[PDB]
């Protein structure tokens, strides 16, 4: 009931996440196959609140939200363990949702002369995409993503293979 | 050696037990076989032959090479933006060669502690020599093989030493001529010049956007499981795809079924396809005005 | 039947437990000896009557009793990683004759390496000190590790190989002191040759102070640096260093002493290119009609490794034609095309001096 009048937006993102887990036998019957996930961004109204909608509309099993800046840490090599473990946890969590906020912080692309710099950043993003492109399962836990600007190109060029359904705000008509 | 069994305070070794160590470092990843096969791709028939060659030819034709004095390739550089889709093809051909396949990710060499990646690579080719013949695959080599410029230092520098220790393994040691290893990068922007060798990267192919003929067939192999109305042009979509990718075509085949739910049609239609094309690409949205 | 009983009687001797290793620090008196286990604790203890006080001496590895904590038997020395370093195998001999260029570089290293060992007398007359170190770097061209490795198998004698991955040692970077062990047995087993590959990782410049292990490596230098600024005679032993670029070596290693000489690899000359071509045409089967100069003219600026990769690719192109004997026409096809592709992948090949 907290929606601000957006109709096609909220609908098209409802069918990517809530309907597959609401009626799994339906899409499996008529499959084809549900999509992997979505991407949110644009003007601030309304960033990040649309996810709260999935929180209240979650049917049974709770889902996990993740803050972006905690991936990158001092003493490089902590993010490697970080990003890896939550995946295994999710696979035990049987279809539980994982959402990263402000991917633009850890999505710094691509290369500069010197000095790195982006090396410790590129590890985070690229290990993310590599572990996202694994074949087992992978991963049944679906995906959910949100940020501010469409940058950068590397994540933006890697998503359309593994992701779909990028919508733009809209924003009040 | 090590692992020798000795009992508490007795300090006597009863037996010497093999082999090596340890847990995930011993076995990175156990890949039974991928489900995909080479029949799921199209338009790569010219460039898939160069990939299939370097891996298959050493296996069966060793008897031919001893007569012809031929040295088989080892590493092969496959690279491009998705897709392409190099990963799936390279893996799929590994089920057909029956050789043992070990999944390995590039950034895994980076660890919280020092010297881990070095020991890890040594431990990787260990069981590769034990499991010979076998196949090891790595991805995002460009990320862990950036040598920057000015010291000091590079965070990856321990992984550059580990990579240069790998190349050094193919340098000072001949036995690395067994158990081929495949590498793939998303972008050749940063590449180590030292990777040019028969045992290092040798076969190199630049993978552009798929041809129209290919984009038509690949989506048909993707939607061959789906129920489709027996009216499609195939030419239409192929011509209507610029800067598109083969994986974008899968996204289009799913988009066609996404609105089929609100359509109610149990069978997919021609117009649904082009609809889904214009949907996700190109971007959005604004409105049709000023163009009369 | 009775041999089994011999083994079982050996078990009766296995009922005697081992002992703990320890180093002799000093002796306070003849009834008081200061010993230190490898673990860190120190102990003032006695000794039995089989050992001699003069033979013991401080800094000697000995075995202490499990309870009395006194010396029973001793050992002169031991080292566990080195045995691996003495197992390196380099083919040739023949491989030494097949490398070709660079001739005069080889004629420099042959001398600086081999002569001080065979004729030490010539050096003492003139008053010139034998060079105790040398620097061979690439890859402007290639052939660094090969050539030096060939010298290991040509000069025979002793050779020791160390991979640059042995310096870290995870926590406790004691491998720095393992360098002192290395030079210990280098002073015992002398003469010997030591190789150092990819020194840029372990000899960097600590320009930007940061992270953690950046510093520990600077401490490994101090072992190299102080042992080669000794206080020690490295004249009998020999060392070889190699890198991508002499940018990180610091004024410490670019200074003589540690690195007396420097030999850069150069791109193979077309005259040398004909040579290296020749040695790869031998094992290969070709048609009776052959012309190597076509390849030499068509292939310019390539690396000696890249030439061999091109010859192998010419042969690996013949298997598609399935022919047993292969003409050089098919060769020049595969050569020209694939080699030029190598030029497209040849970006950022320019390396500093
Ligand atoms: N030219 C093509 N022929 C056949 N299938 C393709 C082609 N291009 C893309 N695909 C399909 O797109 C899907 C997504 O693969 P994608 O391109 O994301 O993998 P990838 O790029 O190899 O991953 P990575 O970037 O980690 O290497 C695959 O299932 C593949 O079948
Ligand atoms: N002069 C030569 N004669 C024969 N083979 C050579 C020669 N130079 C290089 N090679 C080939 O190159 C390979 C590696 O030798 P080398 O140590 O020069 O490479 P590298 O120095 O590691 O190259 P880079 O420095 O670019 O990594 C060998 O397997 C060998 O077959």
């Amino acid at each position: 009931s907290d929606v601000g009048g957006c109709k096609e937006q909220i609908e098209k993102l409802r069918e990517v996440v809530e309907t597959p887990l609401l009626h799994p036998e339906r899409f499996v019957n008529l499959g084809i196959e549900p999509p992997k996930g979505v991407l949110l961004f644009g003007p601030p109204g309304t960033g990040k609140t649309l996810c709260a909608r999935a929180v209240a509309n979650r049917t049974d099993a709770c889902f996990i939200r993740v803050i972006g800046s905690e991936l990158v840490q001092k003493y490089v090599g902590e993010g490697a363990r970080m990003v890896r473990e939550l995946f295994e946890m999710a696979r035990t969590k049987k279809a539980c949702l994982i959402f990263f906020d402000e991917i633009d912080a850890i999505g710094g692309a691509r290369f500069d002369d010197g000095a790195g710099g982006d090396n410790e950043v590129q590890r985070t993003m690229l290990e993310l995409i590599n572990q996202l492109d694994g074949f087992d399962p992978r991963g049944n836990i679906k995906v959910l993503m949100a940020t501010n600007r469409p940058d950068t190109l590397d994540p933006a060029l890697m998503r359309p293979g593994r992701l779909d359904r990028k919508i733009e705000f809209s924003l009040p008509d | 050696g090590d692992l020798v069994g000795v009992n508490k305070d007795s300090y006597l070794i009863l037996e010497t037990l093999p082999t090596e160590y340890d847990s995930r470092v011993k076995a990175m990843e156990v890949d039974e076989r991928p489900t995909e096969q080479y029949s799921d791709i199209g338009g790569l028939d010219k460039q898939i032959q160069e990939l299939v060659e370097a891996i298959v030819l050493p296996m069966n034709h060793k008897e031919k090479f001893e007569n012809l004095g031929i040295q088989p390739p080892k590493g092969v550089l496959m690279y491009g933006p998705p897709g392409t889709g190099k990963t799936l093809l390279a893996r799929a051909c590994a089920a057909q060669t029956k050789a043992t396949f070990l999944k390995l990710a590039g950034p895994q060499l980076v660890q919280m502690f020092i010297g881990d990646g070095a020991k890890l690579v040594r431990d990787a080719f260990a069981l590769a020599k034990e499991k010979a013949p076998s196949i090891i695959f790595i991805d995002e080599l460009d990320a862990i093989g950036t040598k920057r410029f000015d010291s000091e230092k590079a965070g990856d520098r321990e992984v550059q030493r580990t990579m240069l220790e790998l190349l050094n393994q193919l340098d000072g040691f001949q036995p690395n001529t067994q158990v081929k290893v495949i590498a793939a990068t998303n972008r050749v922007d940063i590449l180590d010049p030292a990777l040019l060798r028969s045992g290092r990267l040798d076969r190199k192919i630049e993978f552009p956007m798929p041809n129209e003929e290919a984009r038509a067939r690949i989506m048909q192999i993707h939607s061959r499981k789906m129920n489709v109305s027996p009216d499609v042009n195939y030419e239409e979509l192929a011509r209507c795809t610029d800067d598109f990718n083969g994986a974008q075509c899968k996204a289009v085949c799913v988009e066609a079924g996404m609105i089929a739910l609100r359509r109610g049609a149990t069978e997919l239609t021609h117009e649904d396809y082009m609809e889904g094309i214009l949907e996700v690409q190109a971007k959005k949205k604004a409105n049709l005005q000023y163009y009369a | 039947t009775k041999q089994y009983e011999k083994s079982e009687n050996d078990l009766k001797a296995l009922q005697s437990v081992g002992q703990i290793v320890g180093e002799v620090l000093k002796q306070l008196t003849e009834e008081k000896f200061i010993v230190k286990a490898t673990n860190g604790p120190r102990y003032v203890v006695g000794c039995r009557r089989q050992l001699d006080k003069s033979k013991l001496k401080p800094g000697t590895r000995v075995a202490l009793d499990m309870t009395t904590l006194t010396i029973m038997r001793y050992l002169p020395r031991e080292v566990d990683p080195l045995v691996y370093n003495m197992s390196h195998e380099d083919p040739g001999n023949v491989s030494y004759s097949e490398i070709g260029g660079l001739s005069e570089q080889i004629r420099e290293l042959r001398e600086v390496i081999e002569l001080p060992l065979t004729n030490p007398e010539l050096f003492q007359r003139v008053g010139i000190i034998p060079p105790k170190g040398c620097l061979l770097y690439g890859p402007p061209g290639t052939g660094k590790t090969l050539l030096a490795r060939a010298v290991a198998s040509q000069l025979d004698c002793n050779f020791l190989k160390v991979v640059s991955s042995s310096i870290v040692d995870k926590y406790i970077g004691e491998s720095a002191r393992l360098i002192r062990e290395m030079f210990n047995y280098a002073r015992d087993h002398q003469p010997c040759i030591i190789f150092m590959d990819e020194i840029d990782a372990i000899g960097g410049r600590r320009f930007s102070e940061g992270t953690s292990a950046d510093r520990e490596i600077q401490r490994t230098l101090m072992e190299l640096l102080n042992q080669m600024d000794g206080f020690d005679t490295l004249h009998r032993v020999k060392m070889i260093m190699a890198t991508n670029r002499p940018d990180t070596l610091d004024p410490a290693l670019l200074r003589p002493g540690r690195l007396d000489r420097k030999i850069h690899i150069d791109l193979p000359n077309e005259q040398a290119r004909l040579d290296i071509l020749k040695i790869h045409a031998g094992p290969i089967t070709k048609h009776g009609e052959i012309d190597y100069e076509a390849i030499v003219k068509l292939s310019d600026g390539f690396n000696g490794a890249d030439l061999r990769n091109v010859c192998t690719e010419a042969g690996m192109f013949a298997i598609r034609a399935d022919h047993d004997f292969v003409v050089q026409e098919d060769f020049m096809k595969a050569v020209r095309k694939v080699a030029d592709s190598k030029k497209l992948e040849s970006k950022l090949d320019y390396k500093p001096v």
